[PDB]
RNA sequence: GGGGGGGG
DNA sequence: CCTGCATCAGAGCCCGAAA
């Protein structure tokens, strides 16, 4: 069907949690020396999505014939790449935090 | 966070950001299962609040968070929507496109009001796919892939090649922009008229109103793709079909300079 | 058609103006020097003189033209719309007559001379003052100009 | 712009806008009055 | 009421117009509280989103109009009429 | 200008109108061929190559045209559109 | 401290390397070579791995940062995106499968779907020896012959249909 | 040819040098020329003097010294070094609990040296700092705008050493002082200094409501030390007041000779205006254990003084250039220099703190780090260090004399944009930037000097009763403001004052005086004006706002191959190229032993034989080519300060940034229409307006993960055609035509993870070649682009001399070079501000030409004179017409120059030629010169009832001349007018501005084109581009460029499936960046859907993100 | 806590 | 009740922009 309206409205916990893919526990970005993501870091492929297209982060499944097969070695959907510009992940806060817009 | 050409590495802010809020949230959590005194706990429980209140909209309370040895804000979900240079007006409301190309302006007297003159290198370009096509038509190249092939190296382009683009833009218009776009005809459709040379041919009559000098004036081109596209170029927005002004409803298109002195 | 510097013609009126109006402002400065009337008073006058003796020369410079030289290039270019209005003509033929101090009050003593007949650097420094804020005030206002638009566009839109 | 009645259709606010803006630029109270009002 | 365009503009019942306008964050706060949503009844909603403007050759007025040639309409007509 | 605008604004109630059909029959010849076309081989829009006459291939050129004849009818709900689609494909094939 | 964050040891071993060149420099009254640095290193140390050390210690630079002007500049709009396909390479993706199965069948499509099956049009079904004992049709060993043989009628098929080489690049 | 000079006024003294701005205030910054005991206390020796000694043991500063450069200048500009000299200093280290002393000589890094023209060079780009005019510190008392009867003092002090101090006297009557936004009643700091109400009514009583409302009580309640802690609780709440630290905030903000720092300047000014003597350039001291007073109360005592109309009390003008300074290149370096060397003093009392306190030296105390990254970064990053303008000698000459008033410390987003009236001689009206920057950006007057203080001063005679001396004194804004300064023409018979009335100035008000009245008179015209205004022929008869244009683009002309001088010049265009070291010159009287085209020796008297080697083709920042040539023959004698070579865009040692053409200046078919410019095809044909120019391509071999890259000659699946002119090693030879598309420098690299696929791997199956494992990555030409390859440096890790940033191992260069001939669509300019693309070129035969059948070379249209009102290009053209056939260029200065009468004579002279050859070899008047002299005549142009020879002189000396047009051979029915024009060629060519794009780069996040030519850009269709295609209603076209054309990835991949398939392109999908804005407000926890009719959600991801 | 060398 | 009075978010377009 056609878009025809577009609403906005404040997101629960709950639902923020909805969206999320992986919640991300370290600060880590990428490994320094394989240059690819850290692993429940902030580029994390067991979260966000494949780098390469239909093809795992080891390599065990490498392409199409799987699709949304979630390879047991290193825990990476075989989807397209594109996921992760789609992929929210989330960070669960010990403490509550105010969201600024709403206080200042 | 990407590999430019160097093997360098550059990356958004919004991951120093991130960061900040990782490394307070994991510290917290272990502050509180060690069972640290209440000062300490309530000192990175505020610090946790700023963390998220620069990563949201950093600089709204409080100093903005830098980059080490920078005095640069970060810039932070909010900055990133906003303003001049954010979402909305950067990439919404307006984007860079394709099938386009700039050059400098040149009057073209003999050209007829509905026309322009357009470099025939740039309309290579602008109509590139079109002139595939018609190459493989025709049969200049074997196939579209060889065709461009063909027009990568300017030593390997041949004569006839000019001759199948004059077949492709038959009848179809281009858009010619001079910015500031003051008001609607800023934009205005000509059917082109390939010229040798890198110089765009205006028409003396749409200067006023493009405000277009020859004192190194440019001007854009834009290519309608669709039959939709052209159809309204070639009806709503031709040269010829708007002389009078929407403002006044006076003639724009009207006799200046040379034209009234030498009547 | 052509331009040369022969085509700015100064008109003979033009001395006989200047001379009515140095006598005029010496009866001015008496009436000030003596104390009659005031120094507000008299920068008013003297403004208004030159002013008028302006637009006296103008008109002396378009009618030399229209009954002596009515095809004249400054003339038609002018006349037909093509180029030039009469105060830009005025200051090739005439004077470029009162500028302006940077406070925007203007200077008691005009520029006399046409751009035929080249200005005194005291002249070209005393007209630069008006020039430069001139500048400087259209670069503010195509800001201005540019946001109220984008207000109108906003409000109008739909 | 046509001499003739308006096709249903014609996007008037932002021509109007456009109409008004244009001029903008050549205005010595001048264009603050505008704003002004 | 009289309020002048600034204003004017930024109190639109589509948030995306007046988001997009000025005062992003203080538009986005206040729709985001009343679930607000946008018709995409004027340009700039459309703009946005990319669709096709509700002006133009985008006007519903015109939009659905229909083209036949005579020798089609009519070849169309004849074994529709029957049963 | 297009040769004959006045005339094809005199067709229509609304500008944007006018330019809705031509667009639209525009693709409807470049879908088929052009084989479902009005007009007769001396009316074809022609274009001038190097070797000789030939069609004009610009679609939106021949509608425009087309359009001046008057044997094009416009309108709204005049037919299912879906049920148009396969009737000109099957008169006039791809 | 650093965005790509690395071991706490090797960032004792950069820090080393800075207070050694500080110290170079603040007696050769120039900056040192790596070689100058590496025998101030002491054994283990070659300018080779100097210089491997401090692309290591190399930080990333903002998307965000100003191209100078700081106006209306920033360094992240200068970077193309090689990720994904542009549009001519989505094309001639496409352009290629296209003609690459208007190939297989044009000698016959079994021999083309042993082979078909041998590669993988979409899949990639390239091992070697063994799980082709399994179901293509026949045995084992003919597989591979009937490979060279839909390969070569695939060659001769193409001295004909030569519009494949353009793909060479 | 003859050259004649107009002018009847003597200049006193040349100009300065004119790059001495930049030479004097960097060799007074370094003093490396001076042996350190004889440096004044200025510059680095102030920086050492002021941040040394460092206490706890204490280190100590003796000396520094300056070495030489490790490397020549050329030498850096090659290899992209930054040319500059290793700083040393020696210092004791002192222990002051034991006594120990160790003493040595620590390296602190380089610091970049200028060079002879007054540029840096900074990692190989030559680069310009440009003087910053401010405020000058000291007092000053303005108007309170808000209560008109009284008035705010402030005192400022130099940038960064100090805050700025309000001191409004508020509606309660107390003198209230306003520092760090913070407002407290100002008695309170009096009592602090150690007054009591005695001496503050005895010193200041006169003013009865004013002086009592100072006092208050409560305050004097209180000895010295107990409101020092009174105030500090004012202004850092939360902070105990301890009296240890209440001094130090204070004194560090107020009375500390470290922290705060007036002026030099500053201080003179404080001493003159409240008629004190300052002891040092603090407002205060600490002395004897209590604070002194040295500002405040003179401050405070003018204020109340002029509150009540107390005579020599007056407002100050803040814009007045003697209260406005300007910081030179030396100062805003030794800024920079003082702040490393203070952070470097952090890092020595840290040190001096841990780490055994005896087993330490100097050496291993400091670190260098801080002031070498303070030095680094005002000059590779301060936004006064501009990259040098040196697209003509003058580009370079005008940027080093540019005077900005943004920066760290000047204006940014009227008053100050403002012509004040002392910048008469100081700083140029005319030269300034059009458009925002108005009035900002302007340039060094010609005759004037900055001084040690910074004032800008100007020369001037003096006239002693009536007769004019030859002394000069440079004068400035403050003491010009006393004397009566008559105008440089008034007339003189010998040194006497000839006329009994003279046009003067007094206070810049223009006054009518005696010669009795007279003390100054002006040295020249040319004091007024910048050097680029001073360039301009007939400047008195053009507008301004068009002698504005005719400045800037001087800056711009390129130099052409066969560049010469202009026939009409003002008499600078000698000194211009002299002090702008692009010609070569003489040292001393000697005998030219060798030239050549690379060299040229001399003897000299002194028996040394000097080799001076000559600059050629070298590529500037702007890639228009420097290129020296030898105007000498061997053996010919030479005096000193004669001229050897001639730089780019000299003749003869004078300033050549054009081309002497013949124009016509009348309308022609429409390509004259709005500023087009019409040329003859004669201009191309003789290679007129040619300039060369070379454009600079690198690429490196880097090592990467995946395994190196090699520049190589083997390039996987590249025919021998594609790789002829590629030498061994696979980079182009030197001398071959390269054109867009074509290979400069082969490389590989190693293709990632993207493993031929297997599509592509059975695709090679076929052909039985096996896919290599490098990709080709060559350096190409780039589009529009090309030339001669004339030049590679090869630059590899592991050869002798090299060694590159980590990672790479290889870097090549190749220089390409070309002739480039004027174009349609390039940019020709005079110096009037009359500015014009090229938008037609005739053929010879079609250019308007003279009876004796010689062509015009350009074409002008009158219309862009009248409203223009730049006259200066009429009188240059009627006395370029003399010159053509007498063969004579002139020397009119500006201002006093040549003068109608005086070029009519000349104009005569050349009608004898002209015609009189005619008359001679058989002709008489011409049937057509008949036609038009019919209608001439009917113009009033010449008189009715004379011979057609005396008709056409009366033409010709109106500068006017019978033209047929080419096409016809009928006369143009007019007298045109006709003659030679100066015309430069500026720097916007068309070949550098012609671009276009079908599809390419796209942006990381956005997905949307990139931008700029060199990137393969799409142009910006921005928000008033949409509003155009909104209101045109051109629906479909607006969302093709909101989709297909931009960020639609689905749709503008499918768009170009359908082009080159030859079907209509399919209606488009959803914008990416609107995918990225849904994400980002998801990420400020904002919840946005797409919904349909029914309100239901609409999956803009088409299922990619739920789970 | 908001801003700049060139072209139109 | 109203006014000072404070706190915030605005400040033209496109292209070279010389990092
Ligand atoms: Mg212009
Ligand atoms: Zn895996």
């Amino acid at each position: 069907k056609e878009v025809r309206k577009v609403r906005i409205a404040l997101a629960s916990p709950e639902k923020i949690r909805s969206w999320s893919y992986g919640e991300v526990e370290k600060p880590e970005t990428i490994n320094y020396r394989t240059l690819k993501p850290e692993r429940d870091g902030l580029f994390d492929e067991r979260i966000f999505g494949p780098i390469k297209d239909y093809e795992c982060a080891c390599g065990k499944y490498k392409r199409q014939r799987f699709e949304g097969k979630v390879c047991e070695r290193c825990g990476v959907e075989v989807t397209k790449s594109i996921v992760r510009r789609y992929r929210m992940g989330h960070i669960e806060l010990a403490t509550p935090a105010a969201h600024i817009w709403f206080v200042k | 966070m990407v590999q430019v050409d160097g093997g360098r590495f550059a990356t958004s802010d919004l991951n120093d950001l991130y960061r900040r809020l990782i490394n307070r949230n994991n510290r917290l959590k272990k502050l509180l299962a060690q069972g640290a005194p209440e000062i300490i706990i309530r000192n990175e429980k505020r610090m946790l609040q700023e963390a998220v209140d620069a990563l949201l909209d950093n600089g709204r309370r409080g100093a903005p968070v830098t980059n080490p040895g920078s005095d640069r804000p970060l810039r932070s979900l909010t900055d990133i929507l906003s303003g001049k240079q954010g979402r909305f007006r950067q990439n919404l409301l307006g984007k860079r496109v394709d099938y386009s190309g700039r050059s400098v302006i040149v009057v073209g007297p003999q050209l007829k009001l509905h026309q322009c003159g357009l470099p025939k290198r740039m309309a290579l370009e602008l109509f590139k796919p079109f002139l595939l096509k018609k190459m493989e038509e025709k049969g200049i190249a074997p196939n579209v892939k060889a065709a461009r092939r063909m027009l990568e190296r300017q030593r390997d382009i041949k004569d006839e090649v000019w001759d199948a683009l004059e077949e492709v833009i038959h009848g179809k218009v281009v858009l010619l922009n001079r910015a500031p776009t003051l008001h609607r005809l800023g934009i205005q459709a000509f059917q082109p008229v390939l010229v040798e040379g890198q110089s765009i041919q205006l028409h003396p009559l749409v200067c006023e109103a493009f405000n277009a000098d020859f004192d190194g004036d440019q001007m854009a081109v834009h290519v309608p793709l669709s039959s939709f596209a052209q159809a309204e170029a070639r009806i709503q927005m031709l040269s010829a079909h708007n002389l009078l002004s929407p403002a006044s409803g006076e003639p724009l298109a009207k006799p200046s300079r040379d034209i009234i002195l030498g009547l | 058609i052509t331009i040369g510097i022969d085509d700015a013609v100064i008109p003979e009126e033009k001395k006989q103006y200047l001379e009515e109006a140095d006598r005029k402002l010496l009866q001015i400065e008496q009436a000030y020097e003596m104390g009659f009337l005031t120094d507000r008073e008299r920068y008013d006058q003297i403004l208004q003189l030159w002013t008028e003796t302006t637009e006296k020369v103008t008109q002396a410079v378009f009618k030399n033209f229209e009954e002596n030289y009515p095809f004249n290039p400054l003339y038609v270019m002018a006349q037909s719309g093509a180029r030039g209005n009469p105060q830009q003509i005025r200051q090739l033929c005439g004077l470029r007559g009162l500028m302006q101090k940077p406070s925007g009050e203007t200077f008691e003593v005009p520029v006399r001379s046409s751009f035929r007949e080249g200005l005194t650097v005291l002249e070209y420094f005393i007209s630069s003052h008006g020039a430069r804020k001139g500048g400087a005030d259209t670069a503010l206002r195509t800001a201005d100009s540019g946001y109220l638009t984008r207000k109108l566009v906003d409000v109008t839109h739909e | 712009s046509m001499a003739r009645p308006v096709s249903i259709g014609e996007a008037v606010g932002i021509v109007a806008a456009q109409s008004i803006g244009e001029p903008g630029t050549q205005l010595t109270q001048g264009l603050p009055r505008v704003i002004e009002l | 009421l009289l309020m002048g365009v600034t204003k004017s503009a930024l109190s639109t019942k589509s948030w995306l117009s007046a988001a997009s306008f000025q005062n992003t964050t203080h538009v986005l706060t206040e729709a985001a509280i009343a679930g607000k949503k946008d018709e995409l009844i004027g340009l700039k909603e459309n703009v946005i989103l990319g669709r096709l403007i509700p002006a133009g050759t985008g006007s519903d007025f015109v939009r659905f109009t229909q083209v036949v040639d005579q020798k089609t309409l009519k070849a169309i007509e004849e074994a529709r009429k029957e049963a | 200008a297009e040769p004959g605008i006045d005339k094809l604004f005199g067709m229509v109630d609304s500008k944007y109108r006018l330019t809705v059909v031509v667009a639209k029959r525009a693709q409807q010849l470049l879908r088929h061929g052009f084989k479902n076309t009005v007009l007769e081989p001396e009316e074809r829009p022609k274009m001038q190559t190097l070797e000789g006459l030939f069609d004009d291939p610009n679609a939106v050129t021949w509608a425009m045209k087309e359009l001046l004849t008057g044997r094009l009818v416009f309108g709204e709900n005049l037919v299912p559109e879906d049920r148009l689609q396969k009737e000109m494909e099957r008169l006039y094939p791809v | 401290a650093r965005t790509i964050r690395i071991p706490v040891h090797m960032v004792e071993t950069i820090n080393k390397l800075s207070r050694t060149a500080r110290q170079l420099q603040q007696e050769l009254g120039r900056e040192p070579t790596y070689e100058e640095i590496a025998e101030a290193m002491g054994p283990g140390w070659d300018a080779k791995r100097v210089e491997e050390t401090l692309k290591i210690a190399q930080e990333p630079v903002s998307l965000e940062t100003p191209i100078g002007d700081e106006k209306d500049s920033f360094y992240g709009d200068f970077i193309p995106d090689e990720h994904l396909p542009s549009p001519v390479d989505a094309a001639t993706q496409s352009l290629l499968s296209e003609e690459l199965e208007k190939a297989l069948s044009k000698l016959s499509e079994r021999e083309a779907m042993v082979l078909k099956l041998r590669k993988g049009l979409i899949d990639g079904r390239e091992h070697t020896l063994e799980e082709v004992g399994a179901f293509f049709g026949v045995t084992r060993e003919r597989i591979r012959q009937i490979e060279n043989k839909a390969l070569r009628k695939l060659k001769y098929h193409e001295s004909r249909t030569r519009k494949l080489r353009d793909f060479l690049d | 040819m003859e050259i004649k000079r107009f002018g009847r006024i003597r200049e006193v003294i040349p100009l300065p040098p004119l790059t001495e701005i930049q030479v004097e205030s960097y060799r007074r910054a370094l003093q490396a020329d001076v042996p350190p005991e004889k440096r004044e206390n200025v510059g680095i020796q102030a920086a050492f003097r002021e941040t040394f000694p460092i206490e706890e043991l204490v280190l100590d500063f003796l000396e520094y010294r300056l070495g030489e450069p490790p490397f020549p200048q050329d030498e850096c500009r090659e290899k992209d070094l930054t040319y500059q000299a290793p700083l040393y200093a020696r210092l004791q280290l002192i222990h002051k609990d034991t006594g120990l002393i160790k003493e040595d000589e620590v390296f602190l890094g380089h610091i970049p040296l200028m060079t002879e023209d007054g540029s840096f060079i900074i990692n190989g780009a030559d680069r310009v700092i440009v003087s910053q005019i401010h405020r000058s510190p000291g007092v000053y008392f303005t108007p309170d705008p808000a209560r008109p009867g009284r008035y705010i003092a402030s005192i400022i002090p130099l940038p960064k050493r100090g805050p700025w101090i309000d001191l409004e006297v508020e509606p309660n009557g107390v003198v209230s002082m306003k520092v760090n936004k913070r407002k407290f009643p100002l008695v309170l700091l009096l009592r602090v200094l150690g007054y009591d109400q005695e001496t503050l009514a005895r010193e200041l009583g006169a003013y009865g409501e004013l002086v009592q409302g100072l006092m208050d009580e409560s305050v004097f309640a209180m000895r010295p030390e107990e409101a020092l802690i009174r105030l500090f609780t004012l202004l850092r709440p939360g902070d105990p007041p301890k009296r240890d630290k209440a001094v130090a905030y204070v004194y560090g903000l107020i009375a500390d000779p470290r922290r705060y720092d007036l002026g030099e300047a500053g201080r003179y000014k404080a001493e003159e205006k409240l008629g004190i003597r300052l002891s040092g350039r603090t407002l205060a001291r600490f002395e004897d254990g209590e604070f002194k007073d040295e500002v405040f109360l003179p401050t405070l005592r003018y204020l109340f003084a002029l509150t009540a109309g107390v005579p020599g009390h007056e407002v100050d003008d803040i814009d007045h250039l003697g209260n406005r300074r300007i910081r030179t290149v030396g100062e805003l370096m030794t800024d920079q220099f003082r702040v490393g060397l203070a952070r470097l003093a952090r890092g020595v009392r840290e040190r001096m703190l841990m780490g055994s306190e005896d087993s330490l030296t100097p050496a291993k105390l400091v670190n260098s780090r801080p002031l070498e990254a303070a030095i680094r970064e005002f000059f590779s990053r301060s936004q006064l260090s501009q990259f040098k303008d040196e697209t003509n000698p003058l580009s370079s000459l005008r940027h080093k004399r540019r005077i900005s008033a943004l920066g760290p410390g000047g204006l940014t987003r009227f008053d100050v944009r403002d012509v004040h009236r002392t910048h008469y001689g100081r700083i140029c009206p005319v030269e300034t930037p059009e458009g925002a920057n108005i009035g900002l950006i302007t340039s060094l007057a010609a005759y004037a000097r900055v001084d040690e203080l910074g004032f800008i001063r100007t020369p001037y005679r003096r006239v002693v009763g009536g007769v004019v001396t030859d002394e000069v004194v440079y004068m400035t804004a403050t003491e010009e403001d006393r004397y009566t300064i008559a105008q440089a023409n008034t007339p003189l018979e010998g040194n006497r004052i000839a006329a009994e009335r003279v046009v003067a100035r007094r206070k810049g008000e223009p006054v009518i005086v005696s010669p009795e009245e007279v003390e100054f008179m002006d040295v020249s015209p040319k004091q007024v004006f910048s050097v680029n205004t001073n360039l301009i022929p007939f400047l008195e008869h053009d507008d301004a706002n068009r002698a504005l244009m005719g400045s800037n683009m001087q800056t711009q002309a390129v130099p052409l191959i066969r560049a010469q001088a202009p026939v009409v010049m003002t008499g600078l265009e000698e000194r211009v190229v002299r002090d702008s070291l692009a010609a070569l010159y003489a040292e001393e009287d000697g005998e030219v032993a060798k030239v050549d085209g690379n060299r040229i020796v001399v003897r000299y008297e002194d028996g040394r034989l000097v080799e001076y080697p000559l600059r050629r083709f070298y590529r500037s920042n702007q890639g228009t080519a420097l290129d020296q040539r030898p105007r000498v023959v061997v053996g010919q004698r030479v005096r000193k300060g004669d001229l050897l070579a001639d730089g780019p865009a000299s003749e003869n040692g004078f300033l050549a940034l054009g081309q002497n053409v013949l124009v016509a200046i009348m309308p022609f078919d429409g390509y004259n229409f709005e500023d087009a410019i019409v040329i003859s095809e004669e201009l191309l044909k003789r290679d007129f307006y040619t300039s060369i120019h070379i454009e600079r391509y690198e690429i490196e071999a880097r090592d990467t993960k995946l395994g190196p890259e090699r520049i190589t000659r083997d390039i996987p699946h590249l025919s021998e055609a594609a790789l002829r002119d590629l030498d061994e090693e696979g980079v182009v030879r030197i001398g071959a035509e390269v054109k867009p598309g074509d290979i400069l420098v082969g490389r590989t690299s190693f293709k990632g993870e993207s493993e031929p696929t297997p599509e592509e791997r059975l695709l090679r199956s076929i052909f039985g070649e096996k896919a290599r494992d490098v990709k080709d990555t060559s350096l190409r030409v780039p589009p529009g682009e090309g030339g001669i390859v004339v030049r590679t440096v090869r630059l590899r890790r592991g050869d002798p001399g090299v060694e590159l940033k980590p990672g790479v191992r290889e870097v090549v260069r190749v220089y390409v070079a070309q002739k480039r001939k004027l174009q349609v669509g390039d940019k020709l300019a005079n110096r009037h501000g009359n500015k014009g693309v090229v938008a037609k070129i005739l053929p010879v035969e079609d250019m308007p030409h003279l009876p004796d059948g010689t062509p015009v070379d350009v074409i002008l249209n009158p219309l862009g004179v009248p409203s223009r009102m730049n006259l200066g290009q009429i009188l240059e053209t009627h006395l370029g017409l003399a010159g053509y056939f007498l063969g004579q260029r002139y020397i009119s200065p500006i201002f006093d120059g040549a003068k109608e009468p005086e070029i009519k004579e000349l104009l005569a002279q050349a009608f004898e030629v002209y015609f009189g050859k005619r008359k001679g070899e058989g002709f008489g008047v011409d049937k057509r010169e008949v036609e038009v002299l019919r209608r001439a005549e009917k113009l009033g142009l010449v008189t009715p009832g004379k011979t057609p020879e005396e008709q056409l002189k009366e033409l010709f000396l109106q500068g006017k001349v019978v033209l047929y047009d080419g096409r016809t051979g009928e006369p143009i029915e007019g007298p045109i007018v006709v003659g030679q024009m100066f015309i430069m060629k500026l720097y916007h060519m068309v070949e550098d501005k012609m671009h276009a794009r079908s599809t390419g780069p796209y942006s990381l996040i956005t997905q949307q084109p990139l931008g700029g030519k060199a990137q393969f850009g799409g142009q910006r269709f921005g928000e008033m581009e949409v509003w155009a295609l909104e209101a045109y209603g051109a629906a479909h076209t607006l969302q093709e460029m909101l989709t297909l054309k931009s960020d639609d990835i689905e749709g503008r991949n499918a768009a170009y499936e359908a082009i080159i398939k030859g079907e209509d392109v399919p209606e488009p999908s959803v914008p990416e960046s609107f995918r990225v804005l849904v994400k980002e407000l998801q990420a400020l926890a904002l919840d946005v859907q797409t919904l349909d009719e029914k309100d239901n959600p609409v999956d803009i991801f088409e299922g990619l993100a739920s789970k």
